[PDB]
């Protein structure tokens, strides 16, 4: 069903609220325009490696994400690009949780260890041809929402 | 082993007195350096029912509570329902780490019963109503860190940081 | 083939300046990094490969390992000296290249500024670029098809722009060198050496003792042989543009920005240059 | 015939060239060069057309109507463009060489593959079918080379073996020296089999790293470091310029395409990249 | 209505008197189907003292345990020192969720004290020594599975998936 | 069964990550992965490969540690923060060569520990150069992303 | 002169009783100085079979064995079964070696039948199970260096010297 | 099945005394297919004392004995002075592996027990002298290679690489 546009509205709400600096918002808009086309061309797992490389999931931005799951007032801190990539990674993980592709219980004890985070990436590798076909319209909606709401810098 | 005592950010007024000494020394790890609350220890898997606010030992990983790690003891008054611990002080989950750590520690956790009389259905909650954080900067953050309102001139940053950096799980039982 | 390897220093010294220095150093690095193995009765049994000289000499007997290590340090110094003395500059191909390029630009109706500059102190351009990096750790900005060291046009443009926006504000720069919404009005070619005095490269060292150290109890010199561009080497590049405006800021910028650095380690007086000649060919 | 004129030509990189495909999460480089479906450097005909058309418009101001009729009116297009650019396929790319056992020592040698020559021959055939205009001097040279397919061969030298881009040791066979100087120069030309010439030509490109500087710290900005691929000087690309029957096509091929020798291709025009000479086979093979 | 017993997959020899009732119910949750075991749970936030294994509560957000979901009561004369828990049954870190949950249930869990005369120390464990793995199969699992020899042709699926599937961070002291 | 570039990178990086005990080792390995790929492109795989072997400062216990890492997964890379970083990137490259079936493990080990076999390893790599240079840089790019994702700066 | 023996360290121990004299001279190649074991020996190409503890001469070089060095004699009924070897302290293979010895060696390593009846499906065997390690400590460490565990307060050091290093190859058939 | 045999490349002459069977069937695995000699296994861990040559084992892995793989049981007057062993052939160290393997490879290798009196000394060797090559090329290969003499026209492709591809570590004592 079209409830993926609804899911995109929810995710974009959480992100648009957790990016306090407008520079972070515009940077997320750029990430949104780019990464969906890159998932189309180069496939999911390559683009996911690219994204988690530039999100710099140290230990602190990680907890901001786990909180952004729950607390509607959690914020993302860091560089404009460093938080835009982490916001897009949150978009991805949000979709993966809601559509129950991977249990949020698992995804939580992964974002806290660096010792089950690699197992998170392995799991996402076992599911890349599924995710690649699912997230298409959801990320297209996220991109449309970002071009619609956030000001072009 | 140098003892650092644990206590979190509740919303029920079970906050004020949870260690007989305030500092008991001149050391601390939970800094405040005009850059918010450094080194906020998080402990996932334990939920807090603020009515006599204490971590309930859960096994749900998503149920997290993150509070201060003061340097103190259980006052030698609440030692039955507590569980001691000596740990290498890196088995923690600190946040915004600024330096090295003792790597030797004794903490005592506000610890409620396993609640075998009911199913521990968990409730998530966040923090708003900025007076909810102001009155608890009063309730503990005066009687713990005298550097508040005496050395901090930009405390509004710590206000928004306690507001954004703190959320937790309850049971409403 | 391994025989290309064990005979590559002979090639450097006999084919001098007519060998591909990039590939030459790249292959030499294999010998350098397997020294202990290329010496264990694998000198190709020739008599003009420098590799059996390290079988005549004895530097230690209580340790074959230390023997190899000291021999390898000597061999690194000797590779630096080989490249510096043998690979000289023949700048006829560059003179022809720049004359033909200038004719091309005159056809395209540009206004060319051909600038000749001379190294005054051992220069270091491209110190992080790969050339000798797998032996020395440092490098030189090397064009493997002109078979020369060169100064990138991007570097020269960046330095000229840094100066122009220093003394004309962050807006006349963007008026000249453009921004994310206009193209620049000034074009830069790379700079290539056209005439030296004796050498093109030159060995050098840098020996940090205390950089990144806590106290004297962990101080230790670590000496870093590397190659630099000899003094008195003359580079030239072109500057072309279609509007007549930008002729003014670049002219006066040229003499000034060169006496201060044009490469790496300018702070300790290394990449100091000298405006040798400037010349402006107006088109229309 | 279908086309009133077929004008194949060669693209000689005067300076280095950068015609990029933009960033991608698949390339290890930030700003790569346009590739083929086969993997070889290319110049998409869209880049070719845009560059040459901008040039022609700025350089032949009185012939603007001819350039518009042949290459397409810029905006408000009431018509298709009579002209056609095919695609610039890599003919021969400089590749740095280490050779012992050779009298004349070389720093770099032209390298190609049988696959690239096959595509050149394919373009030539296809445009002979549609143009009633043959270039079988080229076809004969190229088929003479292609007869030898399956073995690395040299054309204008006697090189037994060599190491190309310091990682590929190859052995060569000479060619019947009746094979002429297709490049029309004094540099040799290797034609490698494809499974090795692919790696050679790919490693034959220049990956330069640039930076951006903190104007106050005078150090490198964070995230201010990236690579760019250039194609060396004197690289050769081959493409064709086609034109339907018209009176504008006549004047275009007979006046414009004569006086068009140098252009600027691709990006990085201000750091001196992108200058190009166009040698038409028709004019001088 | 239902209280469960949760025993882990240790290496030491205290596995059998830690589980008294075979099932004590209707049908099992930790039960094979000749395609791999399903419905195993990963309690996290606790340690394991290798001596007489009992879950040591820890602050490590990365130290866990792995065990089995069985009905009934452990040993009829214990569970006071245990970790007694009645649970909403949906906050549980199970593996291989091929069905749904009772949406409410209860388990007893083993426990030793913090018992800190040294600092906390746990290290990863990957249970192996397939002789001392198939012995665990035939000691307690075949005991917990009164279905064996009535449905068991493939003990080697149990063999293959327990060696790789179950792990923990033992005290190793 | 066959593992593609990114999956092989995952497995290799996972076997390395658990062996680099000290975090400075991890950060130096991050710095390695982030530039040794551009080095391999500019200088060639064989020059850079032997440069890595040298900078790993083998001729110690580090060698048997590096060969044990292939199987034990309880092994630890021992040395200074520079030596173990190069040793681990060397393990990365060896793991690729072995899993892609380009060179056998026994020959690689014996060439890595013996003065004699090293030269014929140079010969073999000059034989097998296209088979490696074809696709090793994608696997190494994946290694780079895993490094700059799972490890932070200094 | 001086001769040493070679007791490989597998998961079990059927190799304790092997020698007459405990120390020999003052010579013991392996060094334990509160810092880890030194002068350890690994042998390329050979294997060990866990049953009836001796070595098994295989052929592939990857098959390696990691035993240690103690000074002793082969129990006075061998060199018809054991393979005596004199090597001059520089033609052998040490790992993490402490110093130099004076080229006076005659090692008496284990050896079983090569078993040319089945295929040597060799198996990479690490070491785990601290419970199997606790006693093997005294069976090999104070068995030869009985100054360890006397003044040596390094309880975990000599334990940690094995659990991550002595990962040998075995047949297990 | 089939049980092969491996013989070295010496500078001395004791080779006929033991090798009997040329092929024992239809086709070998070791080959001169005008591509060079292939599938020549390499031993690593032995030393060659080759006056009336039989292999002695060393401790070094850089000591390598190299020969060719003959199919046939040697002399059937042995199996009490040979190192008999049947590897499953994916634990064999070969050169230029072209084709597959018999999935199990029993090898009879001439062996000299150590009998440690001196201290071993191993010296590498590269061979030469086209005569001292041919006099092995086509008398003992000829005994084992019989599809030659009609297609192996340019013996040079073997007489030229026997002096570059083979080596060992000699003992000479």
């Amino acid at each position: 069903y079209e409830e993926d546009y609804k899911l995109a509205l929810e995710a974009f709400k959480k992100v648009f609220n957790a990016l306090t600096h407008y520079g972070a918002k515009q940077a997320f808009r750029s990430r949104a325009r780019d990464l969906v086309e890159e998932i189309y061309n180069s496939g999911f797992i390559p683009t996911f490696f690219y994204i988690i490389s530039k999100a710099e999931l140290n230990s602190d931005s990680l907890d901001s994400l786990i909180s952004l799951f729950s607390s509607d007032n959690a914020i993302l801190r860091g560089s404009d690009e460093n938080v835009s990539y982490s916001a897009y990674l949150f978009i991805i993980l949000y979709y993966l949780i809601k559509r129950g592709i991977i249990e949020q219980k698992f995804l939580i004890q992964a974002l806290r260890c660096e010792k089950t985070r690699l197992d998170l990436i392995d799991k996402l590798y076992n599911l890349a041809p599924i995710i690649s076909a699912k997230i298409r319209t959801y990320l297209l909606a996220i991109k449309r929402l970002s071009e619609a709401l956030i000001e072009a810098r | 082993s140098t003892q650092r005592e644990y206590v979190f950010i509740p919303i029920t007024n079970s906050i004020t007195i949870d260690v007989k000494i305030t500092i008991g020394g001149s050391d601390h790890i939970t800094n405040i350096d005009e850059r918010g609350i450094h080194n906020v220890l998080v402990i996932t898997g334990y939920a807090v029912d603020e009515k006599n606010g204490r971590l309930v030992p859960t096994l749900d990983p998503c149920d997290y509570v993150k509070g201060i790690l003061v340097a103190g003891t259980p006052q030698q008054a609440q030692s039955n329902d507590f569980l001691t611990l000596k740990l290498p002080a890196n088995k923690l989950y600190l946040i915004r780490k600024k330096g090295n750590i003792s790597d030797d520690l004794k903490i005592y956790i506000p610890y409620s019963s396993p609640d075998a009389r009911n199913s521990m259905k968990t409730k998530p909650v966040s923090i708003s109503d900025d007076t909810i954080v102001n009155n608890i900067i009063k309730e503990v953050f005066d009687k713990i860190y005298n550097i508040t309102q005496k050395e901090k001139v930009k405390i509004e940053k710590v206000k928004e940081d306690i507001k954004e950096l703190f959320s937790y799980y309850a049971l409403e039982q | 083939a391994i025989d290309f390897l064990v005979n590559i220093l002979e090639l450097i010294k006999e084919k001098q300046c007519n060998i591909n220095l990039f590939s030459a150093i790249s292959l030499t690095s294999i010998v350098y990094n397997n020294f202990g193995e290329f010496l264990s009765n694998n000198q190709s049994y020739s008599t003009n490969n420098p590799l059996l000289k390290y079988h005549i000499i004895i530097l230690n007997d209580k340790n074959k390992t230390k023997d190899v290590e000291e021999k390898r340090n000597i061999f690194k110094r000797e590779v630096a000296e080989l490249i510096s003395r043998n690979f000289k500059l023949d700048g006829e191909k560059v003179r022809n290249y720049f004359d033909s390029l200038k004719e091309v630009l005159k056809s395209l109706k540009y206004t060319i500024v051909d600038v000749e500059i001379t190294t005054r102190t051992r220069a270091l351009i491209g110190v992080s670029t790969s050339l000798g990096k797998l032996i020395f750790g440092s490098g030189i900005s090397f064009d493997p098809y002109m078979n020369l060291p060169y100064i990138p046009a991007s570097e020269i443009k960046g330095i000229v722009r840094s100066y122009i926006e220093g003394k004309l504000g962050e807006q006349e720069a963007e008026e000249i060198f453009g921004n994310e919404e206009r193209e620049g009005n000034v074009n830069f070619t790379d700079a290539y050496p056209t005439r030296s005095k004796d050498f093109l490269f030159v060995p050098d060292v840098i020996t940090p003792h205390y950089n990144g150290k806590k106290s004297e109890a962990d101080a230790e010199p670590r000496p870093v042989i590397h190659l630099t561009i000899a003094p008195k080497v003359t580079f030239r590049f072109l500057i072309y543009y279609k509007r007549e405006d930008v002729g003014k800021p670049i002219c006066d910028s040229m003499p000034i920005i060169l006496i201060r650095g044009l490469g790496a380690r300018s702070s300790v007086g290394y990449s100091l240059f000298e405006l040798r000649k400037i010349e402006v060919i107006k088109a229309a | 015939p279908y086309y009133a004129f077929a004008e194949p030509f060669f693209i000689h990189a005067i300076t280095h060239l950068h015609v990029g495909s933009g960033s991608s999460v698949e390339e290890e480089i930030a700003l790569p060069f346009q590739r083929d479906e086969l993997g070889y450097p290319t110049i998409y005909a869209s880049s070719l057309k845009g560059a040459i058309k901008s040039f022609l418009l700025k350089e032949f101001p009185d012939k603007r109507d001819v350039i518009y009729k042949v290459l397409g009116e810029d905006e408000n297009p009431e018509e298709a463009s009579l002209g056609t650019f095919l695609d610039a396929i890599l003919f021969a790319i400089p590749s740095r060489i280490i050779e012992i056992d050779s009298a004349k020592p070389y720093v770099w040698v032209y390298v190609t593959t049988y696959e690239l020559l096959k595509k050149v021959k394919l373009y030539l055939d296809s445009i002979s079918q549609l143009s009633n205009a043959s270039f079988s001097n080229l076809k004969n040279k190229i088929d003479t080379i292609l007869a030898k397919e399956g073995k690395n061969i040299t054309l204008d030298s006697d090189l037994k073996s060599a190491i190309l881009n310091e990682d590929f040791y190859v052995e060569l066979e000479a060619l019947n020296n009746k094979i002429p100087s297709i490049i029309n120069a004094g540099v040799p030309l290797l034609v490698l089999e494809d499974s090795i010439g692919r790696e050679v030509i790919n490693r034959s490109l220049i990956r330069v790293r640039r930076i951006r500087i903190d104007r106050d710290k005078k150090v490198v900005e964070t995230g201010g470091l990236w690579s760019e691929e250039y194609v060396p000087m004197k690289t050769i690309f081959f493409s064709v310029l086609l034109g339907k029957e018209s009176k504008e096509s006549a004047i275009f091929a007979s006046c414009i395409l004569r006086n068009l020798r140098y252009v600027i291709l691709g990006g990085k025009e201000t750091i001196g990249k992108g200058i190009v000479e166009l040698r038409w086979v028709k004019d001088v093979i």
